[PDB]
């Protein structure tokens, strides 16, 4: 997908 | 103290619980016969005496924990008081002797069950907790402070002066295990106790803090990560606790991170730590420059701790597409500069950011040329407020980094183009097209590394999704020989993510790719005829592009595309490709998809059924039960309880999808709609334990409705839906929820029509209404010495919704009712939201001269609102006065013109954010002029016309040009007309037969004339309007 940025 | 025989009885039972036989013959025993209101206390006597005296391990855990349990749900409060006495004082007397720690430890909490504010004093336990804490058994203290987090209120009960010199010694004490449950006690306290008690322990924190540097000393970082994790709490609760040590817990949380050789857990919650306070008190964070300073220090520092210990990335280069799980202190590096930039923003940090990155991008060590990439693409969103404006200097920096010598770096700068193509967006895309597009195709050529390839592949997915069709237009060829090379790499995750890089890139391009079509589709074809998540990406760019090209370039494979499908979907991650293709599909094909519904809808009426599937569950069998991403336990009304999340997650996207099909195909979906109604819309508003489930049963609602109505059943659904929608807003605890019934109200009653509720239904959504005001004020009437809601607003802005739609749909008779609940409306008139609120409610009252009962209650507050500093307030006070002569104009005079003057000068105001609120006093007088007309003491109507046109506010501007229709000759004409131009061309609102009229009255040359000023766009409109 993507360039994002994650959040756990 | 029981009898002997009893004893043995229970003692069988008991040992019991430690063979299915022996075991369940006892569980029955235990909970048919000896929990109950005859033997209760004789079972509590028991277990307590075991717990304290056993000699066994095992029977003496047990009972403490069977205690524990069944002393709550008695519970203590209903024991006899010689028994409760009894129990307490055997419980004391083992928490004394000697005991295995795990065992004090299952007494503690024993204990904790039998103090209570309803219960009689227990003074020797004080007692005991003091004297124990000065034990030389760490066990001892370390149980002490364990009954203090249970029982904070305890704390409340012993001297000032003792308990301050008990925590501080708690902090130093030799023992780790101590010095944890000394810093969760005094933590839990804050916790427990209101803010009021807050102040007596508060004065302890520097003496915690002053304890921390003692943890790196002897070794101790495990320790210290606990301790940190219990101060993160603090953190949110008290944050301006922290205000007068604050640099020293700053430079401290520098200091541990900084120190790597220290394991992970110190330096992630040290870092915790510092971040948190820019959630809880960004002033404070904002006030000094260290904080700043120190937070982005140390994420860049973090951020380049990767591919440790392999200097070529070989296993970085040789991995899939995803995060090394193994990286941790660089992905929370990256995560906090994120959380802390998003509260701060770029004012404060982009200038202690860039002084770094500068710095950081020459350097000769890779790991940190990648760190400064990482760093910007984490900060960008927060910072970009400052950052949006210095585009070319960031491109400056980033871009002649996507050639370094080393992959890493190469990927660190496809992100970065990546990332702020999403946080920049619409603007970079329109400024930046030129510059960087080209630098991620040139990362395409097979030349460069498979993970360098990808990665700009998925940056070219953030700029296509806001780049317009004309942008994009001069790329395609050569962005797509670029990515079908990528489509034939022998790496799966390179396939997959040129599959999509070209779908979107397609959906962007729109008709612009018509003339790729014929490449595209064949290649993508072969690939379906043929490793699933392959098939479904391309499935989905087979769709997406057909949603580009429309429907009669799309007929050109429909069929055989239909056929795989179906295929496939006969024959996880593919099920929701295909379900998503079919729908695009849908999207496409228009009417024509009909005859594909009894494929594609039965799968998702399974799913869409899918029950709350949830398991009462025991204490212990519930944090393992969490660790599943797919699963969650909550605690709702005293019991554990186990939900299947997945599933339900799972059920909304089924109804989602069936939402959109039913909204697509209108009528065509009526033959589903009784079904889903009664089989998934309204079961879901009773699912409790997921609120997404009950929103989307609601949003469903009005939308099946109005499909069976384009196709008396209508009638029955409509009476059932509505009723457990109102019976919804008495009972959903959820503000959020509460807003999405009452909108679905509203547009089920736009769908049904007139009189579509009964009297009852009238009534029980009147206490619904009030509940919701009542939970709505007691809510807000809570918002500090420790501390630095539009949730809120919405809510109360569907209220009016749905009570005007009420209205509407009882043509006036929804009055009655109405005034039961005009006590809660009055206190709300007399804080702006609810205000805002009131005066809205009262003028929709007004619009159904019956109202005289309140004329008294409200006007003196509505003429004060008038000339309020807040626009909103001036908006509805004025709305309301204009009304008042429209609906009401008798019994309303002595009010309407005195205010008149004040119209007149909120008139002077044409500002976007007020333009609204002075079109509608305006409006206002006019329905003020109107209703008694010749009766007026005139320069007013000359006032008015100076406040014409009317562009923002439409059910204003649809009066003042009704009433301009009712001035005349002179030179106004110009302004008569453009006044009406000016409305039509900003499309706010037969004016144009009355124009017609005046015109008219002039020569050939003279009407011409005055579209004179008027551009060539403009007077397109004007031939089609006169």
């Amino acid at each position: 997908f993507k360039v994002s940025k994650n959040s756990t | 103290a029981l009898p002997e025989e009893v004893n043995r009885t229970l003692l069988q039972i008991v040992q019991a619980f430690a063979d299915n036989q022996i075991r369940s013959v006892a569980e029955k025993a235990l909970s048919e016969e000896w929990i109950t209101e005859n033997n209760i206390e004789y079972l509590l006597t028991f277990l307590a005496e075991q717990a304290a005296f056993s000699q066994d391990t095992t029977v003496a855990a047990l009972s403490a924990v069977l205690f524990r349990k069944l002393a709550l749900k008695a519970p203590i409060t209903h024991i006899r008081k010689e028994v409760l006495a009894q129990i307490r004082s055997s419980l004391l007397k083992g928490f004394l002797s000697e005991r295995a720690d795990s065992i004090r430890h299952k007494l503690s909490d024993a204990i904790a069950e039998c103090v209570q504010d309803d219960l009689p004093a227990w003074p020797e336990l004080l007692q005991a907790l003091i004297e124990s804490l000065k034990s030389g058994n760490p066990n001892f203290r370390e149980s002490s402070f364990r009954i203090l987090t249970t029982v904070p209120y305890l704390i409340t009960a012993v001297d000032i002066n003792s308990i301050l010199p008990i925590f501080q010694s708690g902090f130093t004490d030799a023992s780790d295990n101590v010095k944890i449950a000394a810093v969760t006690a005094f933590v839990g306290y804050f916790k427990q106790l209101p803010k009021s008690e807050w102040s007596k322990l508060g004065i302890l924190l520097p003496s915690l803090l002053n304890s921390l540097p003692r943890f790196l000393d002897d070794g101790k970082d495990d320790a210290l990560a606990s301790v940190f994790e219990s101060l993160i709490e603090l953190v949110e609760l008290a944050p301006k606790l922290f205000k007068d040590m604050f640099d020293q817990i700053i430079q401290f949380t520098d200091m541990v991170i900084k120190n790597k050789d220290l394991e992970p857990p110190a330096r992630t919650t040290a870092l915790e730590l510092l971040t948190v306070f820019s959630e809880n008190a960004p002033q404070m964070c904002k006030s000094n420059q260290n904080y700043g300073q120190t937070l982005v220090m140390v994420t860049l520092i973090m951020m380049t701790e990767v591919s440790i210990d392999d200097d070529d990335a070989a296993e970085w280069i040789e991995s899939d597409d995803t995060d090394d799980e193994e990286e941790v202190t660089y992905d929370h590096a990256r995560q906090a500069l994120d959380r802390v930039a998003l509260k701060l923003g770029g004012e404060y940090l982009a200038a202690p950011l860039f002084q770094y990155l500068q710095q950081m991008i020459t350097s000769t060590e890779w790991r940190e040329r990648f760190a400064a990439m990482m760093a910007l693409s984490s900060a960008a969103e927060g910072c970009a407020d400052v950052l949006i404006g210095e585009i070319p200097k960031i491109l400056d920096m980033v871009i002649p980094l996507i050639n370094d010598p080393h992959p890493r770096v190469q990927y660190g700068c496809c992100n970065v183009l990546g990332q702020i193509s999403t946080d920049f967006s619409p603007f970079i895309q329109r400024t930046a097209h030129d510059r960087i597009l080209p630098a991620l195709i040139s990362k395409l050529t097979s030349e460069c590394t498979s993970r360098v390839q990808t990665h700009a592949a998925a940056a070219l997915v953030n700029f296509s999704e806001f780049a317009s069709k004309d942008i994009l237009e001069p790329y395609l060829d050569s962005l797509l020989t670029n990515l079908l090379v990528l489509l034939q790499s022998n790496k799966l995750y390179v396939q997959e993510q040129a599959l999509t890089t070209i779908a979107f890139i397609a959906e962007a391009a729109k008709n612009k790719f018509i003339k790729y079509y014929d490449t595209l589709m064949p290649l993508l074809l072969n690939v379906l005829k043929v490793n699933s998540v392959l098939k479904g990406k391309c499935m989905e760019c087979a769709t997406l592009i057909g949603f580009a090209v429309g429907k009669e370039k799309f007929h050109e494979h429909s069929q055989e595309l239909i056929s795989i499908l179906v295929a496939l979907q006969n024959s996880d991650a593919l099920r929701s490709y295909l379900e998503q293709s079919w729908s695009r599909i849908c999207r496409i094909l228009g009417d024509d998809f009909v005859p594909l519904l009894p494929i594609v809808i039965p799968p998702l009426l399974i799913t869409a059924k899918a029950t709350q599937d949830v398991g009462l569950i025991e204490e212990e069998e519930a944090a393992n039960f969490q660790q599943y991403p797919d699963w969650d336990v909550v605690q709702v009304q005293g019991k554990h309880i186990a939900i299947h999340t997945s599933v339900l997650d799972d059920k909304v996207s089924a109804m989602e999808l069936l939402q959109s099909y039913a909204t697509l195909l209108r009528g065509q979906f009526a033959v589903y709609v009784k079904e889903v109604m009664e089989e998934i819309a309204l079961p879901s508003l009773d699912f409790y334990l997921h609120d997404g489930v009950r929103a989307a049963g609601a949003t469903l609602i009005p939308i099946l409705l109005s499909c069976l109505l384009a196709a008396e059943e209508l009638v029955l659904l409509w009476h059932k839906a509505s009723s457990k929608l109102i019976g919804g807003l008495m009972s959903e605890p959820m503000p959020e929820i509460t807003q999405v019934y009452h909108n679905s109200l509203v547009n089920g009653i736009k769908v049904m029509g007139d009189n579509c509720l009964s009297e009852d239904q009238l009534a029980a959504f009147t206490k619904g209404v009030s509940a919701n005001l009542t939970d709505t004020y007691e809510r807000m009437q809570d918002r500090d010495e420790y501390n630095e809601d539009f949730t809120d607003e919405d809510l109360l802005d569907e209220i009016n919704k749905s009570i005007a739609a009420v209205l509407k749909t009882t043509n006036g008779h929804y009055l009655k009712n109405l005034e039961n609940i005009w006590p809660m409306i009055n206190t709300f008139l007399l804080e702006p939201i609810l205000v805002i609120f009131a005066l809205v409610v009262i003028g929709d009252l007004i619009q159904y001269e019956q109202t005289a009962s309140m004329k008294n209650a409200f006007i003196p507050k509505v003429t004060e609102c008038l000339i309020s500093p807040d626009a909103r307030i001036r908006q509805a006070a004025s709305y309301i006065i204009g009304v008042c002569a429209q609906y009401a104009p008798s019994t309303y005079a002595d009010v309407c013109i005195p205010t008149l003057d004040t119209l007149v000068q909120i008139v002077d105001s044409k500002l976007e954010e007020n333009r609204s609120s002075t079109e509608n006093a305006s409006a206002a007088i006019a329905k003020i002029l109107y209703a008694y007309n010749s009766n007026i003491p005139d320069t007013y109507t000359a006032n008015w016309f100076k406040t014409l046109p009317t562009i923002t506010d439409k059910e204003a501007a649809s009066f003042n040009y009704q009433f301009l229709s009712q001035v005349c000759a002179q030179s106004n004409i110009s302004a008569v007309v453009d006044s009406v131009i000016q409305a039509l061309n900003e499309r706010s609102l037969t004016v144009i037969s009355s124009v017609k009229k005046l015109l008219g009255f002039l020569p050939s040359s003279d009407a011409m004339a005055i579209f004179n000023r008027y551009p060539a766009d403009i007077m397109e409109k004007v031939h089609k309007w006169f």
